[PDB]
């Protein structure tokens, strides 16, 4: 009942360090949006293309 | 608010022009039929306590005035009331026959006749 | 002309139409489903937009989905070929046993019939049982009410009924179910393949099922009161027969008319029914008559809710029936069976010039020395039994003689309570309540009388308690 | 830690046109939503943040939804998206000991249910051809119960009564006593069992669940849970839900049993939800057609002919009322949907009688009588010795002395009353109750003292199982009590009762 | 009564009571093109300090409003079916709601060859090279003869895509992929 | 972020903004008032307009003025320096001792715990009362309510608890002051400041304090009782104790409720309430709980409306609470005091198992005569006492026995009528009930079962009048 109480309260930190990294590093890229932009519409490109 | 007789059929000719196909002083048309009750967009001279007389040949009964519509209650059945058709004036409060040629007769609420001898003979009405 | 639909609210769909709008009262056929969804027309609203009624699920329902019409109301099969088959609401085979091959339509919207169709003639009838037969009796072709609130015996008293009447009968019987337990309508159907009323092979069945139960939107528990008696009406008009109508229960058709007044725009009355409550019923319980074409002769089972009588419901019920059977509960409590109420029961036909002036002289001392009975029982609330006179002791003894013998074993009891059933017939009826009145059998125990047919029945059982002693 | 890892490379990031509907507004869960052409009614619909819903009124301008969770993440000019499914719950024996929310998510934290195949809430009950009668019987272990009032299975019976007289402890003896079937051998004389608690706080649902597993009872039901603090769609739904895990049983051939605690807590939870809809109310502020909500539910507990399964599907209904008065409005609606009923009192608790049952209004449509042959000898006559006491035996004013004529019967409804009495989460069998009701109605107990029958009962009950188990058994076996076993238990009562008090 | 011409909007409330009496009695005679040039020169004439003065004015008479609009609405330009809509307007009190009909005609009569413009919400504004692709591959979908219009409008809190409404269609490519990263944490 | 007041109706104020709305149950800033008004988001009316109930008063509000967004909803400062001091609705200090200096905030509004944070262990708190003890026992980290009409003795019997379990309590403490007057509010700082709870000098003070009465508007009320609920949790989860509370009212949570709910346009309910009545007391109630991180033992005193008890209000609040101690007036008409229902008052720890065995046997068999003296009050009305048996005119002589030994004076009633008030232990009321169900005090009367504490002080009141 303390192996088992302390790998819960070690997980949800665990949880939390990835997701408020993530944050952070997501913003401050400026290079890479423009790859993401025509990846973007190459994706829009190929959804109209399966519907009609 | 809305108004009753605000649908839009009844504004579209207005915009048309002046109603002098239908005149509306003594024929107006139902706007909505529903379990006994019509709406009747016209009729600007009907007396409070009227008869009116449908297209179907039933008969009704004026008992609202409204600034836009009257309101008319049906006598029979409402399936053969529609929306659309045209209602007249009789020019009274509905009378019954009277007299003593109704003895021994049987006689529903309007003075006609239902035990199968013979129409009333009688030569006076009254109102009710 | 095709419609479409706008405005599903609850089971109250709304249509607008482009080109030809249909009367009050129609049918609509809703496109794209798997099942049949039938609509009816039931107010117009303007700007060509109908106000109707589903008869099934509205789930699936997408606006703007095409609405076809038929031209007419609702087109049931009728005639000689729907005998020993059960139907929906909208004329179908719910039994799988195929279709109905029939060659005539009775579309269910007709009117009533006039004043100069009305036969005048009354008649008796006789059941074979010692409460129907002595105080309330039938008549044939009459129309006959079973009151009473929930449990206290009214889907055995009309199911003895059918085993009494419809077996012995020439014409021809109709069972309608207006929303009731779907159990029930499983034993009623397996109740009359093993009694010959059914036939599943050949051609000589006597008996037409039409099932709509609780488990059905509210809209489509309102219109199986009218498949009953649009089919029990082709036997009466159009062939010259005579008709059984059993209808089991009709408050369901009152009661499912109150869950869509409001969402169709009425202000609700008193007690939360519908403003139409005296006008939908009567325009219904005016078909149910005898003309000089045929007759009728109508058995419904009337629900009373929280056994209260002056309810609505019940109370402008009891103006379309000839002859009234009111079941209460703190009778059946007391083991007493048929529950049937001997001071509330009433029929039109106890009569010293229809029922005979002997007939007549018993069941007004029955009821009499059973309201006697009550002006006794406050007293012994207080001064106890061994306080009473000699002569108010012999007024109790025998009203619960009395008492007990108006209780009969029924033949569909064999399963609950083991005893074996009666039939007595009506000339040892009356001679047994004479009897007990005049003082013939003073000199036995009660027990003797619970539960026996005819009143030689309840002296071989008071020597049997005597030889067991 | 390789857990997190493995659970995010099996996510999948699919994209593709919605269909799409702006907030129009939003206050007290309904959400007026302008767009969403083609949805259909009864459709689920799933809000930007994570939310769901259920868009109950079409309309020609609004569409109106209802919320499955909280309305304050939710902001006028939101996304309402298309899900395209009628609103459905995931369905298995795979859910089987477990506590799940109305929506079929655990919330015991065991883990993901792995389920294969959705089933609506909406479903239609079966019709007129595909069933049968009753022939089994569903033993309780309550002695008033099976004796007296006994429940087939496929029957539905109202347990109804006030508030702490005994309503959930008399449905949770029966969720204990059929612990004696399952670890048994055949496979038709189990019963797969379902609570649903509806309006509960979570301080009686997760103490419910500790009495349930200690004595293992939990490794065979299912916990459908919408507690108070719930949305008000939430417990509406969940009656629907848990009834539709009853019909993977009964679909397929086993037995289910079902419990609703309470189903006067799922009316109220639709007369706020469709009063915000701005929908007319009826009596009481109820709608139209409460009548048909408790209607459409209880009709699928059904009892289907043996040439599709033959599985059965119980139902137990709860019912609260409002100071012991049974013709409000909804009690009455729904006395006059089920087969027989179970009155518990309130001054029967106090007085002594427990459970608090009323055996003389506790009415039940027998369900063919499959009550059980040997039980039919002595509850038989203890039915009719019962009702020959209760018109009598109540004066507390005596004046005169029949010791003859009356004190004879009544002495004996004394020593069969307070044997019909019981404990708590303890119940019997049936052979152990043909052996104790044998020695009642027999005359042995005359001579004792009526404040000594209960500790008569433990005393001859430890005597039975520990020096006579072969006997019990053939009660068991062979169905009926023969003369020959009529004749062995005829010297065991009068041998014990030669040496019970000395 | 008669049928009238279906209006390819069809809204509700006290607009579209009137703005499609407008739409049905102008498509016939086929004046349709020509009435939207009307109706925007009746557009300006609202906004007066003497004209909005006593347009809304509840106290002035509730006849000599109708006088005073039917001759200023003859004289100046037009005696179309519109002289008798404002007169129409005006015999029945609804004069307050006189810009709502204009507003409500207007996407009336855009649907007729429109296309109830997209909205792009992504950053800051883009370059020529990426954005004639996205105003010809956003023809692409449509099909029907038709010339696109568009709205745009910048949101920082969408971290790294962009959100796009043809109609009522929303493909979301965005950074609400963070909140579907729960099953992470979702057992 | 800003917008301007557009309709005033009582505390319903209509605020429209321009761009930026703010979330439901947000907090807005009236600017341009003397004191601090906060309107919170409760609607979203459609196209960029919000409908707002505001916490104080709204009377000097003209259109078109400014209206400020915060960011956040209603914020309390909450730690161990609010002990000794008395808050308000919005967390400022309403002592006039200053500022209160934490060093964290804590919201209002947060959700409710889940299934698997419950605690099922089960306990039993004594409490010096027979009624309570013997009948109905209260548990160690469960809700107890304690219904009663207007006039009987609900808070007499709160002041109770108080003295009898906040002195010999070892954790922190927290009241809350829900729609009741101020008078009473008063005598609670100065009974607590002049009996050591409350120690204005340094840090050695046990209860907080938190007050929204019956003079405020109904959006205040309706808020008041989410504000001692949020101090009485920081003591729970974050400093791990086991704390007290004491509510008192709980029903004007929910009839200030229904002042607020006709002027957001709802159709009503049942006899008047709102149509949301039993959603937000599932909301504020599923809050109150003992969990795996604390233990809260809540007391809440909950009001009947015109003596009926099937009254929606109430009759909802039943399903929320572990014991329960129904109060009655007629009862009170013949003088017993705690005038407790004993047949209406239940737990679910009595049981034979958890109270022990001896003492659930005194239990059923003391409510089995009690039945039995109620079940012939009919006869005994109108015929008489003198047309019963022998067996029952002892049902009757030994049942009027039992109802007056279950008064006892209280401590907090001595300045009343001048009587000494009586703690009583567990085991002198098993041990006296059962003397009297024996019948070894059948010669004794009945006017010596009175107002008496152990059972020693009835033969001495008997011994007395001779
Ligand atoms: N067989 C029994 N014998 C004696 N007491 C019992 C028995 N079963 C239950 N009780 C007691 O009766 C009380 C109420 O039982 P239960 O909680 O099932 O009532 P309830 O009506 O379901 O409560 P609620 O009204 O909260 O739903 C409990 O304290 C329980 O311990
Ligand atoms: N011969 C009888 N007389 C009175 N009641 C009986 C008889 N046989 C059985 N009963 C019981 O009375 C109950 C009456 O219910 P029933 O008549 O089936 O439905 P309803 O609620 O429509 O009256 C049945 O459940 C049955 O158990
Ligand atoms: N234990 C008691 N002994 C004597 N009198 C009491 C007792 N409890 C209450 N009372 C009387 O009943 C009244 C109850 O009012 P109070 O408890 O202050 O508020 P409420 O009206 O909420 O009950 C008191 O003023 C007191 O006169
Ligand atoms: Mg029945
Ligand atoms: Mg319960
Ligand atoms: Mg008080």
């Amino acid at each position: 009942s303390v192996q088992n109480m302390m790998r819960q309260k070690e997980q949800e930190h665990m949880i939390r360090w990835v997701e408020k990294h993530v944050v952070q590093s997501i913003s401050a890229q400026q290079e890479k949006e423009t790859i993401a932009k025509c990846i973007a519409d190459l994706k829009l490109l190929a959804k109209k293309a399966q519907a009609q | 608010k809305t108004g009753t007789a605000e649908v839009s059929s009844i504004l579209e000719e207005r915009i048309l022009g002046a109603d002098t196909s239908v005149d509306l002083e003594e024929t107006g048309r139902v706007l909505s039929i529903g379990d006994g009750i019509a709406r009747v967009h016209g009729l600007r001279n009907v007396q409070a306590e009227e008869m009116v007389e449908f297209s179907s040949g039933l008969k009704g009964m004026s008992l609202n005035l409204e600034p836009d519509n009257v309101g008319v209650v049906v006598f029979g059945n409402d399936k053969l009331i529609k929306e659309g058709d045209i209602v007249k004036r009789t020019g009274a409060i509905v009378d019954v026959p009277v007299g003593e040629e109704l003895l021994g007769r049987v006689v529903d609420a309007l003075g006609n006749a239902i035990d199968g001898k013979g129409p009333i003979g009688s030569k006076t009405r009254r109102r009710v | 002309a095709t419609g479409r639909i706008v405005a599903v609210i609850g089971a109250v769909v709304d249509v607008q139409f482009d080109e030809g709008l249909p009367p009050i009262l129609n049918a609509l056929e809703v496109q794209g489903r798997e099942t049949r969804l039938v609509l009816e027309v039931a107010q117009h609203l303007g700007e060509s937009t109908v106000r109707t009624i589903a008869m099934d699920g509205t789930e699936g329902l997408v606006r703007g989905q095409k609405v076809l019409d038929s031209g007419a109301p609702i087109k049931i099969p009728v005639g000689p070929e729907t005998l020993g088959r059960i139907m929906n609401v909208i004329g179908e085979p719910i039994d799988e046993r195929g279709p109905i091959k029939t060659k005539q339509f009775a579309a269910i919207h007709a009117e009533a019939p006039e004043f100069m169709e009305m036969s005048v003639e009354q008649e008796i009838l006789v059941t074979g049982i010692k409460v129907v037969d002595l105080l309330a009796p039938y008549a044939k072709g009459g129309k006959i009410g079973l009151f009473g609130g929930a449990g206290v015996g009214k889907t055995v008293l009309i199911m003895e009924l059918i085993n009494n009447v419809a077996k012995a009968h020439g014409g021809y019987s109709v069972f309608a179910g207006v929303g009731e337990r779907t159990r029930e309508g499983n034993d009623l159907y397996h109740e009359m393949i093993e009694s010959g009323v059914i036939n599943l092979k050949d051609a000589t069945s006597k008996v037409a099922l039409v099932y709509g139960q609780m488990n059905e939107p509210p809209g489509a528990r309102a219109r199986v009161a009218l498949t009953g008696l649009t089919v029990a009406e082709y036997f009466r008009d159009q062939e010259g027969q005579d008709v059984l109508l059993f209808i089991d229960n009709i408050f369901r058709f009152t009661q499912a008319g109150s869950e869509v007044s409001a969402l169709l725009g009425r202000i609700p009355s008193a007690v939360g029914y519908q403003p139409t409550l005296a006008t939908d019923m009567g325009t219904m319980q005016e078909r149910i008559t005898t003309t000089k074409k045929g007759s009728i002769t109508s058995v419904q089972a009337i629900y009373v809710p929280a056994d209260d009588l002056t309810d609505p419901a019940p109370a402008t019920t009891f103006a379309h029936l000839d002859a009234t059977t009111v079941l209460s509960r703190a009778i059946a409590e007391l083991g007493i069976y048929p529950a049937v109420d001997p001071l509330d029961s009433t029929s039109r036909i106890m009569d010293p010039n229809i029922v005979g002036s002997e007939h007549y002289d018993v069941a007004r001392g029955v009821q009499k020395i059973l309201q006697d009975y009550k002006s006794l029982q406050d007293i012994i609330a207080i001064l106890g039994m061994d306080e009473l006179s000699e002569e108010d002791k012999l007024t109790v003894s025998r009203a619960r003689k009395i008492q007990r013998f108006l209780s009969q074993p029924f033949q569909v009891a064999e399963v609950f309570t083991g005893h074996l059933g009666k039939l007595v017939p009506l000339k040892e009826t009356i001679k047994g309540f004479q009897q007990i009145l005049a003082g013939e059998y003073d000199h036995l125990p009660e027990q003797a009388f619970y539960m026996v047919g005819p009143i030689e029945e309840a002296v071989a059982k008071a020597d049997k308690l005597a030889e067991e002693h | 830690s390789s857990i997190l890892e493995e659970r995010i490379l099996g996510a999948d990031t699919s994209v593709d046109l919605e269909e799409t509907g702006r907030v129009l507004s939003i206050g007290d869960g309904i959400a007026r939503v302008h767009g969403l052409r083609n949805v259909q009614a009864e459709e689920m619909v799933e809000f930007s943040s994570g939310l769901k819903g259920m868009s109950l009124n079409l309309e020609p301008d609004n569409v109106g939804v209802v919320v499955f969770g909280n309305d304050k993440l939710i902001k006028e000019g939101d996304i309402v998206k298309r899900t395209g499914a009628i609103v459905d719950v995931p369905v298995g024996e795979e859910l089987l000991g477990r506590v799940v929310d109305a929506l079929g998510n655990a919330i015991d934290g065991k883990g993901p249910i792995g389920s294969k195949t959705r089933r609506r809430v909406g479903l239609k009950a079966p019709g007129i051809i595909p069933r049968i009668s009753v022939r089994e019987p569903m033993q309780t272990g309550i002695k008033a119960v099976d004796s007296l009032v006994p429940i087939g299975r496929g029957q539905r019976e109202l347990i109804i009564g006030d508030r702490q007289t005994g309503k959930t402890s008399i449905a949770i003896d029966t969720i204990i006593n059929q612990k004696r079937f399952n670890d048994g051998t055949d496979e038709k004389k189990k019963l797969y069992c379902i609570y649903v608690a509806i309006g509960q706080k979570r301080s009686t649902v997760a103490q419910l669940v500790k009495r349930l597993t200690d004595a293992d009872a939990m490794k065979y039901t299912i916990v459908v849970s919408a507690t108070a603090s719930d949305a008000a769609p939430l417990q509406y739904l969940a009656p629907y839900s848990g009834c539709s895990m009853g019909e993977y049983f009964r679909d397929n051939g086993k037995h289910a049993l079902i419990i609703y605690d309470d189903l006067s807590k799922q009316a109220v939870a639709y007369r706020q939800m469709s009063l915000l809809l701005r929908r007319p109310p009826g009596r009481e502020a109820y709608p139209g057609d409460v009548f048909y909500l408790h209607s459409r539910l209880l009709e699928r507990a059904a009892k289907m002919n043996d040439a599709f399964g033959g599985g059965s599907l119980t139902a137990l209904p709860v019912i609260e009322t409002q100071a012991g008065d049974v013709s409000a409005y909804i009690p009455t609606n729904v006395i006059s949907i089920t087969d027989g009923q179970i009155f518990l009192e309130t001054e029967l608790f106090y007085k002594g009688i427990r459970p608090a049952i009323n055996v003389g209004l506790s009415v039940s449509r027998v369900g063919s009588a499959a009550q059980t042959r040997a039980m039919k000898q002595v509850a038989g006559t203890m039915k009719l010795e019962l009702a020959q006491y209760r018109e009598v035996a109540a004066f507390a004013q005596f004046g005169s002395d029949l010791d003859a004529a009356t004190q004879q019967l009544l002495s004996r409804g004394v020593r069969l009353t307070e044997l019909l009495k019981q404990g708590q989460y303890a119940p019997m069998a049936i052979e152990e109750q043909v052996a104790v009701i044998y020695a009642g109605v027999r005359g042995y107990l005359d001579k004792l003292e009526p404040s000594k029958i209960t500790k008569f009962e433990n005393a001859f009950l430890s005597h039975v199982i520990s020096q006579h188990q072969a006997l019990l058994g053939k009660i068991r076996a062979d169905g009926k009590i023969s003369e020959e076993t009529d004749a062995k238990l005829k010297e065991i009562v009068t041998n014990f009762l030669a040496g019970f008090e000395a | 009564f008669a049928k009238l011409v279906r209006p390819p909007v069809q809204i509700y409330g006290i607009e579209g009571r009137y703005a499609t009496a407008l739409y049905s009695a102008a498509s016939k005679q086929n004046k349709l093109e020509q009435v939207e040039k009307e109706l925007l020169r009746v557009a300006q004439i609202l906004k007066e300090p003497k004209v909005a003065a006593s347009i809304m004015n509840p106290y002035v008479k509730r006849s000599v409003k109708v006088k005073s609009l039917s001759d200023m609405t003859a004289k100046e330009k037009f005696s179309p079916l519109t002289s008798n809509l404002i007169n129409l307007l005006a015999e029945n009190g609804r004069l307050s709601s006189t810009p709502g009909v204009i507003s409500a005609f207007s996407t009336m009569m855009s649907v007729h060859r429109g296309e109830v413009p997209c909205s792009v919400t992504t950053a800051s504004p883009l370059d020529e090279a990426t954005l004639t692709e996205l105003k010809t591959v956003l023809k692409s979908f449509l099909s029907k003869g038709q010339i696109l219009k568009l709205e745009v409008k910048v949101d920082p809190s969408i971290m790294g895509g962009m959100i796009v409404r043809i109609g009522e269609k929303y493909v979301d490519m965005s950074a609400k992929t963070k909140i579907q990263k729960l099953s992470r944490a979702m057992r």
